[PDB]
């Protein structure tokens, strides 16, 4: 599992997501939008775990309108992960402890514990 | 190395262990409150009694498995009806004075008088017939509370069971013998001349008591000790 | 026709998908699809204190869930030998047969609505109001009623219990007569039941169709006389049983459950003698909530329990119950821990549903819904 | 009756017999032993099947032999042709690496959706199972739930600001393995049970 | 008998005449320990005039020098006590009717209470 | 059109769609059963406009989310809802699905506002018959234009018209 | 069976002629028993000192984990608690109460017990974690109530009745069998 991009940095990670993401075929492919505060959308801010079946990508908590445009880089992101062929977007809440450290687990802890706590998530509420 | 017994199992073990380990170590309980890791042991709470037999020729009164050395093929009973009996007794008897605080004691679930209380307590004695938990119907002990013996460290006088383990470690672990009691009988309590705590140790004892007189000021009325999230790790402030 | 009845549509109640096999009218074969209400109860009880997985244990079979509470409460009861007051254990099978009551009038409301007209889902369903009145009187809850616990029971009854109850009592015997007096002599219902669902016993033993429809087909196998535990053994008792497995014997029997339940019930409550509530022993039951200012052990012992609860000996347990579905049960192993190790459920109507592509094999398309309320499933129970 | 003969049969063969002083009867076979011997325990007369319960050992403070142990329930119903009312249970334990174990489809078919189950929580592969396809956890789910090292997936309960509780960090009640919050767990908190 | 509502009431009369020292002689009161019966009752009823059941007397250092107790409202053996700090001194107070508050015989007045307070704050406080 | 542009027409059709709540039955859980009870001979919710149930999403607007929702559910729920008429409104009853309940693991979706977009939300275990009522006369007066929250903002009409649903 | 519709068609008839049976809520008030598990309130003592004495036993023993306390010491010039701790923040999450009543049996100080009100539904999440201010006893009616008495002009009218409260409940205000 790769690890690209850096925190707070939207337009960064963005454009070496879409580098590093080319023509990838999601049809069988889950997204995980790690957030901390289910409720408060309007301050939040995301971290993207992509799990091909085949090999796996990080980005950390550098989308969200927490950062200033970060939610133009979110609405580009899951329009392009939405073009690509996702169907199956979740969620995922963690404590802000948590987010920081998970990052630095090895991939078998932090994807199995992502994959167990995931809460589907309708995409049109980060667009 | 020596042959040891407790109650159903055979411990091979070295010379100047402690019945009390010994016991532990073959998997069995006792409660404590006189002896603790790396502390002089004493036979003051009285609770680590046990039964020993010395050849089978039980000893004629219950020797302190705190403080009684061990000898090789010696049996320990610490199942006995009699034995249950005398540690629950020992434990009313410490629970006496105790100033009914647990809701607002910042020690709370980390007391080792509640574990030890709701282990051996209460003895099943011989239906449905009404239990009483207390018979001592008397005025209990009241001394001076809350008292802050320093800007880091707080002195509840009345919790205190009159164990040693404060004084004992003041004298034997920092060398620096700045607490010590006052009074005796069962109007003892802990007192200083030496207030500000001059010692740079001063403390891990607060750790120790195992009731809530002396507590961390710093984090006093912030959660209860279940309530708090436990991370451990190395302070980084000198190279130890 | 693979034909795809999907989840909740439309309107199959206890949420369920169904791939009807099926080539016109009839009914060549049904494959379930169940799976879709799954919460995971005998996992999450693995981490909550023995008195907070009372909290957990109604809410699974949300029907007749009092079987759930006195099943749990027995098997930790045996794990660590506490006693049941008689008032205690009598409230507990006053308690019991009267959700039984609530659930078959829930069950047989929803089957007469699933096919057919509307109109006796609400006198029946009426009742039930009737009865969580009572229950709300005792407990302050509907349903979810958190009441019964390891030694016994929360609290008392009020003086306000017993006379709504005998009112109820009296209203009842007279209002099942009545539905029995619609339903027996059935016009249509005659012909919609009584050939219908086939239930041969080799069959619905061999897939363990313990839900009061095995009786149906003539096996007179109810845990109340083949397993006494709650005091069934001293009461005047009529276990009721069917001749051919099919929709029609099926509700009869029920009916006469309910007027016999109703008759434990008025045993059960006349003799009620006053007494204690719960096994008193400190480290199995809270202390009495006056002395809480009188003894520092008080204290101990409450804070102790409310925040660890107590730990019972390492060993696995069982305890089997007659629910409104069949054979109930526990499997609990404990670690000598203050939570758990492990709480599997026997979900009687998990095993009973394997029936249905049997049962519905050959009947009609329409008559796979009454196939599927004559059983009565509670997906809550199925999942689980 | 049946299961006195089932004594009688099992103790000459070797098989120990756990009991506890509640009533319950635990009789442990092997591997191999178990298809033969539960055919004939049909044979003898065990129509009804009421358990299959799957059991992950691990985080048991005790060692056990095996992980996972699977157990049966055989029950004759009292109502029926001979009824006698034995009910009994039939433990079987099964490797972390090698989850196997035949099927009793062939016997019963109340295993179909059962045996499945312990598929889904569990690793266990049933051989000789019809199908099997997972029942409850969804069908893009990976792994098998009840194992201790599967996460419970706990989400935090939320507040007004920034005040939150994670409560696997939070529970103060023990399980078996965690020594509390004094230096250890002694006396009625090591295990407790009144006599009578 | 029912002399305890009294005992209680001179009770408050001893505390009023603490206060009353601690004002003059600008020495710190403190209210240490309230009633528990008073505290944990939920729904029952609590007749006694005050919460408060012990309290002193402390010097600048918090160390105090004067210590007063009173029994409980379930209590047996109903009474109240006095003790100085380091000094093991303790008192025996009743309160007898008509006569008054006694020290055994001897009948307990505020000016002796003074007395014995102004020893102790001449005496035993370090500051 | 929307239901708007004028003054009247919009209150007119706001009334409409308040009182004339056509429930789109989705029970799930235990919540269910106290969801019918607030149909049944003691508490009727059929007084309202909400008499008759069409089970059909296509033909009623206000979806109650009757118990918790199991993950598996969540996706079909979701067609589901987008196969309602656009002027819907969605209800989430209970705790389980207003939050996750009781239930905190891998299995049940903690917010139902994750999947489908929450009008109003309902506390409870089981939440008694007389909170749903109350709770369709929040969403009444919501959809009328007449709802405000804790901070002094008014609410849409209708939820759901704001998310880009694709 | 023939005779069966026929006495079908009676029977409905017969309850047809039987008008009474149900009660038009909110136009009439739900009779509710006074056992029943309500929004949380906290109680203060007759000397006017708030109950809660900040044990946060109702938050470890709260089976679905919604409850927090944070604590603090009582100032003894102007004590809030009867002992030395008070609850300086006693938040709920009524979407995550589960309403089992273990709060209640495990507060020794009987602060925190269950109350009768259930009209507590409200539109936004982060609005229905109640606080301490909105249970406390002084407090008549639930959030949107009382947003609604602001927003409206109209006092607060509740939505039940109920034979009597319970003497934990001592100060909770309700109507109580019609003497009033
Ligand atoms: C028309 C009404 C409102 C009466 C209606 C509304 C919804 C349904 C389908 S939901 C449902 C219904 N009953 N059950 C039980 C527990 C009885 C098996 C379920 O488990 C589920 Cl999930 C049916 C009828
Ligand atoms: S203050 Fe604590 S450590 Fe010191 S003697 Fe007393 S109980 Fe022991
Ligand atoms: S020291 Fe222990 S027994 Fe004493 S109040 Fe604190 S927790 Fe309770
Ligand atoms: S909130 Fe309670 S009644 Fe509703 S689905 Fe959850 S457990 Fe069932
Ligand atoms: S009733 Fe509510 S606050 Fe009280 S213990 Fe249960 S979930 Fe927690
Ligand atoms: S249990 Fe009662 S006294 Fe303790 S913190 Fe909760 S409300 Fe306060
Ligand atoms: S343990 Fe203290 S006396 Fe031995």
């Amino acid at each position: 599992m790769v690890r690209v991009g850096m925190r707070a940095a939207p337009r960064v990670s963005l454009e070496a997501l879409k580098a590093a993401l080319g023509g990838l075929k999601l049809s069988e492919a889950k997204v995980y939008l790690i957030t901390d505060w289910q409720d408060k959308r309007d301050q939040a801010r995301y971290a993207l775990l992509l799990h091909t079946g085949k090999k796996d990508l990080l980005v950390p908590d550098a989308f969200g309108p927490a950062f200033p445009g970060g939610e133009e880089a979110l609405s580009e992101l899951v329009g392009l992960l939405l073009a690509q062929g996702a169907r199956r977007f979740y969620e995922a809440v963690v404590s802000p402890g948590e987010m920081t450290a998970l990052l630095d687990l090895p991939p078998e802890e932090l994807l199995k514990r992502v994959m167990a706590i995931a809460n589907p998530t309708d995409p049109g509420i980060y667009l | 190395m020596v042959r040891v017994k407790v109650n159903d199992r055979i411990v091979e073990v070295p010379p100047g262990t402690s019945v009390m380990d010994a016991v532990f170590h073959a998997g069995y309980d006792v409660p404590l409150f006189c002896s603790e890791k790396h502390l002089s042991p004493i036979g003051a709470c009285r609770m680590c009694l046990v039964r020993i037999g010395l050849p089978i020729q039980w000893q004629p009164k219950l020797a302190a498995s705190c403080v009684t050395a061990v000898a090789d093929g010696m049996v320990v009973d610490t199942l006995s009806d009699v034995v249950r009996e005398a540690q629950a007794g020992m434990v009313e008897f410490t629970l006496l004075n105790h100033p009914l605080d647990c809701p607002t004691c910042d020690k709370g679930g980390a007391c080792e008088l509640q574990d030890r209380t709701v282990e051996y307590g209460l003895y099943e004695k011989y239906p449905l017939e009404l239990p009483v938990y207390t018979r001592f119907e008397f005025t209990r002990r009241h001394v001076d509370k809350h008292h802050p013996l320093s800007p880091f460290v707080i002195l509840d006088r009345e919790r205190c069971i009159h164990c040693k383990r404060c004084v004992r470690y003041f004298e034997e672990v920092p060398g620096d013998e700045v607490l010590d009691f006052i009074e005796r009988g069962v109007h003892t309590f802990i007192g200083t001349m030496d207030f500000g705590l001059p010692s740079g140790f001063s403390g891990n004892i607060t750790d120790i008591c195992p009731v809530g007189a002396l507590l961390d000021l710093t984090a006093r009325f912030r959660a209860r000790n279940w309530e708090m999230e436990e991370t451990p790790t190395t302070c980084a402030l000198c190279p130890v | 026709m693979t034909l795809n009845v999907g989840p909740q549509h439309p309107s199959t109640h206890g949420v369920l998908r169904l791939m009807v096999t099926l080539s016109g009218e009839e009914v060549l074969e049904v494959v379930p699809h169940i799976g879709y209400l799954h919460t995971g109860f005998e996992k999450t009880m693995e981490h909550r204190t023995y008195l907070q997985n009372i909290t957990y244990t109604p809410r699974m079979d949300y029907l007749h869930s009092f079987a759930h509470d006195l099943a749990y409460a027995l098997a930790v009861e045996k794990l660590l030998g506490a006693v049941v007051p008689p008032r205690a254990e009598t409230i507990r099978v006053i308690l019991n047969e009267l959700s039984r009551l609530a659930s078959h009038l829930v069950f047989l409301g929803t089957g007469l609505l699933d096919l057919g007209a509307l109109t006796p889902f609400f006198y029946a369903f009426r009742e039930r109001e009737t009865i969580l009145d009572l229950f709300e009187w005792v407990t302050g809850q509907r349903f979810h009623h958190n009441y019964i616990r390891i030694g016994g029971v929360k609290e008392d009854l009020p003086e306000e219990f017993v006379p709504e109850l005998k009112k109820l009592l009296e209203v009842l015997p007279h209002r099942i007569d009545e539905y029995e007096a619609l339903f027996a002599e059935s016009p249509i219902f005659y012909e919609r039941a009584r050939g219908v669902g086939v239930i041969p016993p080799e069959v619905a033993i061999d897939l363990g169709l313990t839900g009061g429809s095995l009786r149906a087909s003539g096996v007179n196998y109810d845990v109340r006389k083949a397993y006494p535990y709650s005091g069934y053994e001293t009461y005047t008792f009529d276990v009721p049983l069917g001749e051919r497995g099919d929709v029609f014997d099926r509700m009869l029997v029920r009916i006469r459950e309910m007027r016999e339940s109703v008759k434990i019930i008025k045993q059960a409550l006349e003799r009620l003698e006053p007494g204690p509530v719960r096994d008193p022993n400190p480290q199995i039951t809270p202390p009495p909530r006056h002395l809480l200012e009188t003894s520092m052990e008080a204290v101990i012992y409450h804070f102790k329990h409310y925040t660890e609860g107590f730990h019972p000996p390492k060993g696995e347990v069982y305890v089997p119950t007659e629910s409104a579905r069949g054979e109930l049960g526990y499997y609990i192993v404990s670690d000598g821990g203050s939570m758990p190790y492990r709480v599997k459920v026997r979900a009687p109507s998990f095993v009973n549903l394997q029936s249905l592509p049997y049962a519905c094999k050959g009947e009609q398309v329409p008559d796979m819904v009454a196939i599927i309320a004559s059983l009565d499933p509670v997906m809550g129970d199925v999942d689980r | 009756m049946r299961l006195e003969r089932v004594l009688e049969e099992a103790r000459a063969k070797g098989y120990p017999i756990e009991d506890n002083g509640l009533g319950n009867l635990w009789v442990v076979l092997p591997r191999e032993r178990f298809k033969e011997e539960m055919a004939h325990y049909k044979a003898m007369g065990f129509n009804f099947l009421a358990d299959i319960v799957g059991l992950d050992y691990l985080t048991y403070p005790d060692p056990r032999p095996e992980r996972f142990a699977v157990v049966y329930e055989l029950v004759s119903l009292p109502g029926w042709k001979d009824g006698d009312g034995s009910r009994f249970f039939v433990r079987v334990y099964v490797p972390e690496e090698d989850p196997r174990l035949p099927t009793v489809t062939d016997l019963w078919g109340s295993a179909n959706f059962l045996e499945r189950e312990v598929y889904d929580l569990f690793g266990i592969v049933f051989e000789g199972h019809p199908d099997l396809r997972k029942i409850l956890t969804p069908e893009d789910l990976e792994g098998h739930p009840l194992r201790k090292d599967y996460p419970l997936g706990e989400t935090p309960t939320l507040f007004r600001e920034g005040r939150y509780i994670i409560p696997a960090e939070f529970r103060a009640a023990l399980t078996g393995k965690d020594p509390g919050l004094t230096f250890y767990k002694g006396g009625s908190r090591k295990g407790y049970r009144s006599l009578w | 008998a029912s002399s305890e509502r009294e005992l209680y009431e001179a009770w408050v009369e001893l505390l009023s005449w603490m206060r009353e020292y601690a004002q003059a002689k600008g020495v710190r009161f403190e209210k240490e320990a309230d009633f528990p019966d008073f505290i944990y009752r939920m729904e029952r009823p609590y007749d006694l005039p005050t919460t408060i059941m012990t309290a002193s007397l402390s010097d600048g250092l918090g160390e105090p020098f004067l210590l007063a107790d009173v029994s409980p409202r379930h209590a047996k053996l109903k009474r109240i006590g006095l003790r100085l700090p380091r000094a093991h001194i303790h008192l025996h107070a009743h309160y007898e009717p008509g006569k008054g508050l006694v020290t055994g015989k001897i009948p307990l007045t505020k000016e002796r209470f003074f007395a014995l307070a102004d020893r102790a704050r001449e005496a035993l406080a370090f500051a | 059109r929307e239901g708007i542009l004028f003054t009247t027409l919009e209150k007119l059709v706001a009334w409409g769609r308040s009182n004339s709540l056509w429930p789109a039955t989705f029970g799930l859980a235990c919540c269910a059963i106290e969801m019918m009870a607030s149909t049944d001979a003691r508490n009727d919710l059929a007084r309202f406009g909400s008499e008759v149930f069409r089970a059909s999403p296509r033909q009623a607007d206000v979806m109650i989310v009757a118990g918790r929702l199991s993950k598996k559910m969540a996706p079909v729920m979701r067609r589901v809802w987008e196969q309602m008429p656009d002027p819907k409104w969605v209800i989430s009853m209970g705790a389980c699905a207003s939050s996750g309940g009781m239930f905190n693991n891998y299995a049940i979706v903690q917010n139902v506002d994750s999947v489908v977009p929450v009008d109003v939300y309902v506390p409870g275990c089981p939440p008694r018959p007389e909170a749903l009522i109350y709770a369709v006369m929040q969403l009444q007066k919501k959809v009328r234009g007449q709802a405000y929250n804790e901070r002094g903002e008014r609410l849409p009409p209708v939820a759901a018209w704001k998310r880009t649903r694709g | 069976t023939l005779k069966a519709l026929a006495q079908s068609l009676g029977i409905t008839l017969k309850y047809l002629f039987s008008k009474p049976v149900t009660v038009p809520y909110p136009d009439a008030p739900v009779a509710l028993k006074p056992r029943f598990h309500g929004r949380h309130v906290l109680t203060r003592h007759p000397n006017g000192l708030e109950k809660c004495i900040g044990c946060s036993l109702c938050a470890a023993a709260c089976p679905a984990y919604a409850i927090y306390v944070e604590p603090a010491e009582n100032d003894p010039e102007n004590p809030v608690s009867a002992g030395e701790r008070y609850a300086k923040v006693y938040e709920i999450n009524m979407l995550r109460c589960i309403f089992c009543g273990l709060c209640e049996e495990a507060c020794p100080t009987g602060a925190i017990v269950l109350g009768y009100d259930f009209e507590m539904a409200d539109y936004e999440y982060s609005d229905l974690v109640y606080g301490k201010e909105d249970m406390l006893v002084d407090v008549v009616g639930t959030k949107p109530q009382r947003r609604e008495a602001k927003r409206t002009g109209k006092p607060v009218k509740v939505g039940y009745v109920v034979p009597y409260v319970r003497p934990e409940l001592e100060g909770f205000k309700a109507p109580t069998e019609g003497g009033k």
